[PDB]
């Protein structure tokens, strides 16, 4: 409803966070993005509080469970497929 | 719901 | 209910060019041990078609463990015509 | 800090009585020009027992080199009862 | 030009 979709990828040097961190509810499981650092690497990248995740590393967010986010999460390098608005 | 922190 | 499995890749390919597979790496150090990751695969290419998945973790090139590989010895694998890998991966359907 | 190193390898069926060396070759002919890279190796086999690994550049057969091979003579040498190899390689980290 | 040789 108003929103565009856009990739972002994210890469960590060699011990640092995205500086993000992710809700969810429940089409079933959703993933919103709760907090952005703001002196954080997914500030710098575009990431904004309230954006939806609709994939991470190419699969949808239903088809994610914990274990697979917090691997994901950690990983030295990230990619996030999201829906967020226009400013 | 729950938060997960990257 | 499974987690990660583990399994092998072997892709080809018909020349000797050092990004014909289809994927980069990423790299982190942990208690003086090196891991690879999957950073990035190309969506019609070589390494996507024979399974290989975004955040996959690569245990093995050639047989060596992925902590006793250098950069030279990455430069070469990935511009052979054959590559195999030994993945870490989540299932997907 | 040492970078690939070329030895000798030699093989003989006779060694074990088998009828194969355990391993395999990829032939590219790029340009023309053709070089030779071992593909895989069986463990248990003949070649591994002499260290020829997956990954390794062969540079030369029967004192050839690759790029004088051609599939008939290719052929020929991998299935007689002897073989010599001059074999590139990554020390072992 | 890619050809495979098992021994």
């Amino acid at each position: 409803m108003g929103k565009v979709t856009h990739s972002i990828h994210i890469e960590k040097s060699d011990a640092d966070t995205y500086g993000f961190s992710l809700s969810s509810v429940e089409g079933i499981r959703r993933l919103y993005v709760n907090s952005v650092k703001e002196t954080g690497l997914a500030s710098k990248k575009g990431l904004k509080a309230g954006d939806e995740i609709l994939e991470i590393n190419n699969r949808a967010a239903d088809a994610l469970n914990s274990s697979m986010l917090k691997d994901f999460l950690s990983q030295p390098s990230l990619g996030l497929l999201v829906r967020t608005y226009p400013e | 719901r729950k938060e997960y922190y990257a």
